């Protein structure tokens, strides 16, 4: 499916994972930020690339990124 | 309440109306060749060909170009529903070398359980027979299309 | 302690932000030893609408 | 959570009619989704594909064509009646997969028993170009 | 000869248009600045704002005094 | 029950925030940080719904828009009445109303304008108007200027009234929610006391003031000497002479003797031949027949005497099987959603101004109508686009409703929880018959064009080879016909020259004469039905899909208006309902101007024309039947064959109609830059000016903030259908004004 | 008018150069975006976002300056 | 005994190659007895030809051809 990274830059302000209507992103402790929370996407093949985390990223520029490519009977938001 | 889904489920899309749930309509769709799962997919091709050639020649022949000369827009009708038949033939044969090339897994499941264990329709070489009872019923519909034309009581 | 005075303006060299040479103000530095421990406050807001950002060390300058 | 839960085919469903909006081939053919909520009364909830069911007091079972849905389902229940309720996956072969709480706690905690998967601990815009990756198969941000 | 100029305008209007995305397509896919670091190329881009901004002064003045002198007209 | 509850000074009438622009909206109260925030000011002015939650406070800003548009309105009118009273011909055309062209609007004479001030007759000049307004005056009992400027004094009184009232009825004395909520006593009185108090006002006004005026004014009779209509009001020798049933003086109608009034209370069929127009008494008779109609109804529900109909009772009693509930929680809906209110009454009021437009090209109730065929054609065409942009209007508030204030709770087995239940089903259907339509409608005129093409006339779908004749309009049309006949038999004439048999004529150019239907009428009358099932399958689908969908099943918590959900799912793009209603303006457009090419054809080629001695000739030789079964003859024998005038207009009186048609093709092709394109190419264009204004130390306090996605649709949407419809209005106008 | 038309033909052609130019200046990075070149050259969009990345890529601006370059022509 | 003769119409027919190759050879053969013997026997009006008509173009002068 889609590949969606997370960088260092994340602050763990665990409201990208709110966003995000499919559980493709979690929160796991980190100790690279103040809140000590870090955004990982294990279940990153049932993302569509709907690109809500990214728009509730705060952080300049986006800790989480989701590129598009590879669809498939899941990305593609199919019932069908 | 008129107004249901079927086996009183509502998770599924498709839902009971009195257009379906009517008898007269269930009874007819049950009795259609294309529904009827006891008999060989060349024989419900048949049937269904011989329907479908027989309804292709009338079109052709009052609409075509040659509609206003007498005695060759019967002809030229019949060969292009004819010609019609074999396209939609092919298409058939495509259809079924393209949609089972795999091998399905579930049956049908039908009312109140009792399912059969394999539809000969869902097959390769089934609905190749299936094509192959389809062309033969769209010419010989054809056929019969044309010749009633050519005794006539009335009109055509 | 490592960082900027608090309420002092740096400059943010950071390529990918969106205030590339640019002035901000310094809110808070962390002190527990993270990756980006610089908060700052900018008055101009990103295409995001947010106002503030992180940054590291060697991504905030004095500006002249 | 502490145990994995399996779900109970006996669990009854919320009162509800017909909707279009619902189950389609993709339920025999591929996967469907199951969501599972325990309720302490009757209450009116709007499905996310059809129009608004009774829930029944106590268990409740729902199939869903989609993930999304599940979760858009879910989401509503915590927010109207904090509900916090649990979806699967059931295959074409009659698997049945755990997705939403793997550690029963939500993606919003961390419960320090997760590790961290698809992360860089490069800042995003370090990247190397393109070219430096040309004919290698790697994505400059699958390094 | 109409037939024959307004081919051959076309066909060239559609491969510069082609021309330019090729070369965007060389910028985004195979360019490195490293292998140039202050050529012609990386001091291109690093004022490319000065050439698109001059660029969008030079066709907004154009198409605002020649709309008006049409409209004027 | 029903009772006037009123909260006195809520609001301070001050300017406090009129110094803050940003005052209704908390996000919107800080300050403008990007461009973006103008947008926002002017967009979310007039959304009371996320200004505040409470439905008392949008209930009074509500009244109050209404009332600052009603006093709008009428400073408008009274802009016209002054107008006419003033810049205008309006003694000279009542004195020649056949050969003195109309005109209200007088330009200076700064800069070649004096080319614009045409020769229309009667010693003056200026710009020949279209709103039929000199038609109007002549149907109310008008004659001088000087009643003109009483008009336009009063209008402008009761203008400032109304701003006074809708200032009061806010600021000062507020009504609470309850008073709003009183649902049956507003019917009641919008429908006893507007509506039938209205008509019989204007019945009153026919029978005793316009009536002696046209009767006076068609016998030949100059307006001079005409009787000022107060002396027909106080004295009964003057109006007994022209009507003898005012010698009785109202004892026939208190005693039943109604058939008295057969003189001035007429029913008669057809249109006046003197003027071209409806006969004066059957408006009389007509407005107080609907006064007592609508007096009866207005004494139907019940509000606080115990008699009358309860709302909430009709509706839940009103439950038939297929259905389930019916109509159970939909008073609870229209009593506390302003949007579905809004959503029914748009639509009524659109599908109202449609059957306006209809039924005053086919009847014209104005002396020296039908012959000015600029102003029958400008009301036709501008009452068509303002009922189809309050019915796609009507779909976007439906969106809104089904968006915001949709509750599942109250509905679980109604009506509306069933149509949102089987939506997928009527929305597949409606697909159906939409493509349906426009293969046997528009594949029908690209066959045509095709054996026209290939020089096979015989092969077409027209009257001369095989054709597709309207039977059933014919049927009707021979119905009502004979509708006189035997079904109305105390009818003088049919009801229309529509389907009538004889040819009126006034000054020498036909009024209105029988209309022959043919195949072309067939094919655009399906191509019309093709066009409308397509935008009603749209804006039901923006609206039915506004909740939730099996694409977003979070639809709702996106909000009405947002420009996607990403390019997830291969691209949710346009997905939001308020996208739908953007492509449904579209749509609309491109029905009603086939619709309005039609009718412009229609009647240039069959009905309007100049009658002679021999026979009649029309303003087009009848190229209607056999040039309107192609998309080629339909383009050269109507957009080619007209709009010869538009671009010869310069130099003449009709320059500026060219003028308007040559900015309105810039408009509508500057449209398209808004369309195609998207947001990042700009905002980075955006970026780069800033970079330049940056360099030399101009760059604005304000981020320079490309448009939104939502807002660029808008912008698209909005100068194409202004640049189409003024491309329209030129090319009609200069065409109906050179030749007509 | 000769000379009217040939200053209307250097618009066209100025802001079909504008267009085409911006998009290859910014076809790897850009200040709404600047990792634009880790998306490859022709893809839709980056959501809506930062107020809405639509037309972001330089593909999308070949695709624009297509119609500049046939009115030019 | 209805079942006997269509069955045997299919059998030789049933396989996929086979109804492929029974419509492309009588579409070909179809196709290429039309125009060649389809056609002028029709009297399709493609091989008929011209009385005397269009010879001269130009309205504007020049009269070519
Ligand atoms: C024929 C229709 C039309 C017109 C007139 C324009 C005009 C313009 N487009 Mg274009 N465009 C169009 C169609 C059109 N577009 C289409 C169909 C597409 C494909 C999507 C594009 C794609 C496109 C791109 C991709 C770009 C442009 C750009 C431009 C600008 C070029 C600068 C210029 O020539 O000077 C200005 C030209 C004018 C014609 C001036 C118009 C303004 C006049 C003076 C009226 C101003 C208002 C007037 C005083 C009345 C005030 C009241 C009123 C506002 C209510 C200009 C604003 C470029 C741009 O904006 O960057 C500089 C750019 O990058 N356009
Ligand atoms: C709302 C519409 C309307 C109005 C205003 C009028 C008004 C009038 N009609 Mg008409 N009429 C109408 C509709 C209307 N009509 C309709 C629909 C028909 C059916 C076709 C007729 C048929 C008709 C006929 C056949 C005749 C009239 C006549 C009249 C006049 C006599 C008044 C009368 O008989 O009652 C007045 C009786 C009253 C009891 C009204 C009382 C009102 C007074 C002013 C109250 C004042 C109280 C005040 C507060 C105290 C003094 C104030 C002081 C300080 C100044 C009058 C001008 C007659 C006419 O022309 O005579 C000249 C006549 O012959 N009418
Ligand atoms: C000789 C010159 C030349 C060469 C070698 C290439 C080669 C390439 N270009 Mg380039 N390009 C050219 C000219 C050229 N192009 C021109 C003239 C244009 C302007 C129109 C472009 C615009 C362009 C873009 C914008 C992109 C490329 C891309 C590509 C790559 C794959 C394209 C491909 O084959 O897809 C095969 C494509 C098709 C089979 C689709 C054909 C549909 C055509 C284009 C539409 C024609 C309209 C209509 C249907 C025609 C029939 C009419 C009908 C009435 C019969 C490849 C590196 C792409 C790339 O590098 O990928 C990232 C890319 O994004 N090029
Ligand atoms: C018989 C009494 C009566 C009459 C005639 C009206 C008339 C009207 N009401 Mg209604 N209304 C009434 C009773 C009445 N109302 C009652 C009892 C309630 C409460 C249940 C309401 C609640 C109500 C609401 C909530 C709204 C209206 C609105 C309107 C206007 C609709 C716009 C229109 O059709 O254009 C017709 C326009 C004209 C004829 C122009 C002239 C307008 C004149 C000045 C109004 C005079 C009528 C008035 C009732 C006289 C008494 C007022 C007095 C205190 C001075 C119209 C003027 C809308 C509005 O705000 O507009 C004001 C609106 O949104 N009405
Ligand atoms: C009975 C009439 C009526 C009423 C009371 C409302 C009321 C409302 N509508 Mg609705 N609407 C109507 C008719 C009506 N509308 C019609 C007929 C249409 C179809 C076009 C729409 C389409 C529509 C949409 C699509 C939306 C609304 C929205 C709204 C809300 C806010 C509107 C606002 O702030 O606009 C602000 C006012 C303006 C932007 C000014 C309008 C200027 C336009 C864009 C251009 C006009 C140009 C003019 C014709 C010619 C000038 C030429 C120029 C050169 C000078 C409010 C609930 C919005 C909402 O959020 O609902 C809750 C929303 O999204 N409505
Ligand atoms: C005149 C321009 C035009 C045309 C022809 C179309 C055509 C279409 N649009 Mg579109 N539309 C347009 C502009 C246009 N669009 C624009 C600019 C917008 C933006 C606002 C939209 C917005 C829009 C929406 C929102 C919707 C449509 C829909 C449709 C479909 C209507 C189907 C139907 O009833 O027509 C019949 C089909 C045609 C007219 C196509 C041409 C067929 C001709 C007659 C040839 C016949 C077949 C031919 C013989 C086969 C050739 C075989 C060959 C390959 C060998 C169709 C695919 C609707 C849809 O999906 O279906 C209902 C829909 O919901 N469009
Ligand atoms: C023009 C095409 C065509 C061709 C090449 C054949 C050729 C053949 N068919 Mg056939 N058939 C045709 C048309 C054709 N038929 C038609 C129009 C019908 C009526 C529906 C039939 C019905 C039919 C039956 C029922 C049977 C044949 C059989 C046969 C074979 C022996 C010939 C015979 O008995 O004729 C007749 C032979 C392979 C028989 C066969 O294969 O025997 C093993 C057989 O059982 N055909
Ligand atoms: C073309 C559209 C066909 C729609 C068919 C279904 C209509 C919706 C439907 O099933 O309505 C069911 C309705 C009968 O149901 P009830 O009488 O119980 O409903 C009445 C209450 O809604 C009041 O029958 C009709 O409307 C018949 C006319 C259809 C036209
Ligand atoms: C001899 C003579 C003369 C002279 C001339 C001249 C001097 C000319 C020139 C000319 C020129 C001088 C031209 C030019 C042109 C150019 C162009 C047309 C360009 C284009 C470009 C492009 C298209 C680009 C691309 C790209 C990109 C985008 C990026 C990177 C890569 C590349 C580079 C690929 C005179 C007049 C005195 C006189 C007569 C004779
Ligand atoms: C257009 C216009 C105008 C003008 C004019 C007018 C409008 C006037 C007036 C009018 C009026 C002023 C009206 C009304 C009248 C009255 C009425 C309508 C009445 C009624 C009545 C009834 C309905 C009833 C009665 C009765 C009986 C029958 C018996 C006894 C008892 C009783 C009393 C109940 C103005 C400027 C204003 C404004 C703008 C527009
Ligand atoms: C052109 C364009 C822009 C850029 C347009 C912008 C930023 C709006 C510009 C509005 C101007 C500033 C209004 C004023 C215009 C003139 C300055 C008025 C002159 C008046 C005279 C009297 C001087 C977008 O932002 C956009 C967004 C989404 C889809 C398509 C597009 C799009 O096509
Ligand atoms: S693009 Fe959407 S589905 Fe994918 S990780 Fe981001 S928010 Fe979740
Ligand atoms: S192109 Fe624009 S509208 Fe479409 S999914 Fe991308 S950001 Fe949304």
């Amino acid at each position: 499916a889609h590949v969606v990274k997370i960088y260092d830059t994340c602050i763990g302000c665990t409201q990208c994972v709110r966003a995000c209507p499919l559980d493709v992103l979690e929160m796991v402790p980190w100790d690279g930020c103040k809140a000590a929370q870090m955004a990982s996407s294990p279940r990153t093949e049932d993302c569509v690339g709907c690109k809500r985390c990214e728009t509730a990223c705060p952080t300049d520029f986006l800790s989480v990124r989701v590129y598009l490519g590879n669809e498939s009977t899941r990305s593609l938001g199919l019932a069908y | 309440q008129v107004i249901q889904p079927i086996n009183g489920d509502p998770f599924v899309g498709m839902l009971e109306t009195p257009v379906t749930s009517a008898p007269i309509v269930a009874n007819y769709l049950s009795n259609l060749p294309a529904y009827r799962t006891g008999v060989a997919p060349n024989l419900r091709g048949v049937e269904i060909g011989l329907a479908h050639g027989f309804l292709l020649a009338g079109p052709f022949i009052k609409l075509g170009p040659l509609r206003d000369v007498p005695g060759t827009a019967e002809v030229v009708g019949c060969m292009s529903a004819a010609g019609l038949v074999l396209i939609l033939a092919l298409c058939l044969s495509l259809y079924g070398n393209a949609a089972f090339q795999n091998q399905p897994s579930m049956g049908k499941k039908t009312l109140s359980g009792r399912p059969l264990p394999q539809d000969p329709l869902m097959s390769e070489e089934g609905w190749a027979k299936f094509a192959a009872g389809f062309t033969v019923g769209g010419l010989s519909g054809v056929a019969w299309a044309y010749i009633l034309t050519q005794i006539l009581p009335y009109y055509s | 302690e490592i960082g900027p005075k608090r309420g002092s303006l740096v400059k943010v060299l950071r390529p990918e932000s969106y205030w590339y040479n640019q002035v901000g103000k310094v809110v808070s530095v962390d002190q527990s030893g993270i990756r980006y421990p610089v908060v700052v406050r900018f008055e101009n807001q990103n295409y995001a609408g947010v106002s503030t950002n992180n940054y590291a060390l060697d991504e905030v300058t004095d500006p002249p | 959570p502490w145990k994995q839960p399996e779900l109970d085919p006996d669990t009854p469903s919320p009162i509800f009619g017909g909707s279009t909006g619902g189950l389609l081939r993709k339920a025999q053919v591929e996967e469907f989704y199951v969501t599972t909520w325990e309720s302490p009364k009757e209450q009116i909830f709007e499905m996310p594909t059809g129009g608004a069911a009774i829930m029944r007091k106590g268990p409740n079972l729902l199939k869903l064509a989609r993930k999304e849905h599940c979760l858009a389902l879910t989401t509503q229940l915590r927010t109207k009646f904090r509900m916090s309720p649990c979806f699967y996956r059931v295959y074409a072969d009659g698997k049945v997969e755990y997705l939403h709480p793997k550690d029963g706690v939500y993606p919003e905690k961390v419960n320090a028993g997760r590790v961290g998967v698809n992360q860089n601990m490069r800042s995003i815009g370090k990247n190397v170009d393109p070219i430096k990756v040309k004919f290698t198969g790697s994505e400059p941000f699958e390094i | 000869q109409a037939s024959l100029y307004t081919h051959h305008q076309y066909i060239a209007g559609f491969i510069m248009c082609g021309a330019f995305a090729h070369g965007a397509i060389f910028f985004i896919r195979d360019y490195d600045p490293e292998q140039n670091k202050g050529n012609v190329l990386a001091r291109v881009l690093d004022h490319k704002e000065a050439i698109i901004s001059h660029l969008s002064w030079v066709s907004l003045f154009l198409g605002f005094h020649t709309l008006g002198l049409y409209v004027h007209n | 029950k029903v009772k006037i509850a009123v909260d006195r000074n809520p609001v301070e009438t001050n300017f406090e925030k009129w110094a803050k622009p940003g005052h209704f909206s908390r996000a919107l109260a800080k300050g403008p940080n990007t461009t973006t925030w103008i947008w926002n000011l002017h967009a979310d002015a007039h959304d009371f719904d996320n200004h505040t939650s409470d439905l008392e406070e949008i209930s009074r800003k509500v009244f109050s828009a209404h009332f600052g548009q009603l006093g709008i309105i009428l400073i408008w009118l009274s802009g016209m009445y002054f107008h006419g009273a003033r810049f205008s011909n309006y003694e000279g055309w009542l004195s020649d109303p056949t050969h003195i062209k109309p005109s209200a609007q007088v330009v200076w004479p700064i800069v070649g304008q004096e080319i614009l001030n045409g020769d229309v007759g009667g010693g003056f000049q200026g710009i020949q108007i279209t709103s039929g307004f000199f038609q109007l005056w002549r149907a109310s009992g008008i004659t001088s200027e000087l009643q003109l400027y009483s008009t336009a004094i009063g209008g402008l009184v009761l203008a400032a009234a109304c701003f006074f009232a809708g200032w009061f009825h806010y600021h000062k004395a507020a009504p609470k929610l309850e008073w709003f909520q009183n649902v049956e006593s507003m019917l009641n009185h919008h429908l006893a006391g507007l509506l039938g108090l209205g008509s019989l006002a204007w019945a009153g006004h026919q029978i005793h003031v316009s009536l002696p005026v046209n009767k006076l004014l068609d016998a030949g009779v100059d307006p001079k000497e005409i009787p000022l209509p107060h002396e027909f009001l106080l004295n009964q020798s003057i109006i007994a002479d022209l009507y003898p049933s005012f010698s009785k003086g109202l004892a026939p109608f208190f005693t039943l003797n109604w058939a008295e009034y057969s003189d001035f209370l007429t029913f008669k069929g057809g249109l006046n031949p003197v003027t071209g127009g409806l006969w004066l008494s059957d408006t009389a008779h007509h407005h107080l027949a609907i006064a007592v109609l609508f007096l009866v109804a207005g004494h139907q529900y019940r509000t606080n005497w115990g008699i009358g109909h309860s709302i909430k009772d009709i509706l839940e009693s009103h439950k038939g099987p297929f259905t389930g509930n019916g109509h159970a929680g939909l008073y609870e809906i229209l009593t506390t959603s302003w949007h579905a209110q809004l959503a029914i009454n748009l639509a009524l009021f659109g599908s109202l101004s449609i059957i306006v437009a209809h039924h005053m090209y086919a009847m014209p109730p104005y002396p020296y109508l039908a012959t000015d065929y600029g102003t029958q054609l400008s009301l036709f065409t501008h009452h068509m686009w303002i009922g189809g942009f309050c019915v796609v209007g009507a779909g976007a508030h439906a969106a809104i409703f089904m968006v915001r204030d949709y509750d599942p709770t109250n509905n679980y087995n109604n009506l509306l929880d069933r149509v949102i239940r089987h939506r997928d089903a009527i929305i597949s259907h409606l697909n159906w018959v939409s493509i349906f339509l426009g293969f046997h409608s528009f594949g029908l005129y690209i066959h045509n064009d095709t054996m026209s093409a290939l020089g096979r006339p015989q092969d077409m779908f027209s009257d001369t080879a095989i054709q597709l004749q309207p039977v059933f309009a014919q049927w009707i049309q021979n119905t009502h016909f004979t509708a006189p006949q035997l079904t109305a038999p105390n009818a003088l004439a049919a009801t229309s020259l529509t389907w009538g048999g004889d040819v009126v004529a006034v000054g020498g150019k036909v009024a209105m004469m029988p209309i022959a239907l043919g195949t072309s009428d067939f094919l655009v009358h399906h191509i019309h039905a093709f066009t409308i099932h397509v935008t009603v399958l749209i804006l039901l689908k923006g609206v039915l899909f506004a909740r939730s969908s099996r694409l977003i099943p979070d639809k709702a918590n996106l909000g009405f208006r947002f420009p996607c959900d990403g390019p997830g799912r291969g691209g949710t793009c346009q997905v939001s309902a308020w996208d739908h209603v953007f492509l449904g303006l579209f749509w609309m457009y491109n029905s009603l101007s086939i619709v309005i090419f039609h009718f412009s054809w229609k009647m240039q080629s069959d009905v309007w024309g100049t009658v002679t001695d021999s026979g009649v000739s029309h303003i087009t030789g009848g190229n209607f039947a056999q040039s309107a079964n192609t998309i080629n003859g339909w383009l050269r024998d109507f957009l080619w064959a007209q709009s010869s005038q538009v671009i010869q207009s310069y130099g003449s009186a009709l320059s500026a109609y060219g003028l308007m048609f040559l900015g309105a093709h810039f408009v509508w092709a500057f449209s398209l830059m808004f369309l195609f394109s998207g947001r990042g190419y700009w905002q980075e264009l955006i970026e780069s000016i800033v970079w330049a204004h940056n360099k030399l130390r101009v760059a604005p306090s304000i981020q320079p903030r490309a448009l939104s996605i939502t807002q660029g649709r808008a912008v698209g949407v909005a100068h194409y259908l202004l640049g189409g419809i003024a491309t329209t209005w030129s090319f009609f106008l200069a065409r109906i004004i050179a030749v007509g | 008018g000769d000379f009217l038309v040939h200053h209307a033909i250097a618009l066209g052609l100025h802001t079909t150069t504008l267009i085409l130019v911006k998009g290859a200046l910014d076809a790897r990075g850009s200040k709404l975006m600047p990792d634009k070149k880790d998306f490859g050259y022709s893809f839709p969009c980056d959501g809506p976002g930062r107020g809405g990345t639509c037309d972001i890529s330089a593909y999308d601006a070949f695709y624009l300056a297509v119609f500049w370059m046939l009115n030019t022509i | 005994l209805q079942e006997e003769f269509f069955q045997r119409a299919t059998d030789a027919v049933s396989r996929r190659e086979a109804l492929n190759g029974f419509v492309a050879l009588t579409g070909v053969a179809s196709i290429a007895l039309f125009g060649l013997k389809g056609a002028s026997t029709l009297e399709l009006p493609i091989t008929k030809g011209p009385r005397m008509e269009k010879t001269e173009n130009g309205k504007g002068g020049i009269l070519r051809s």
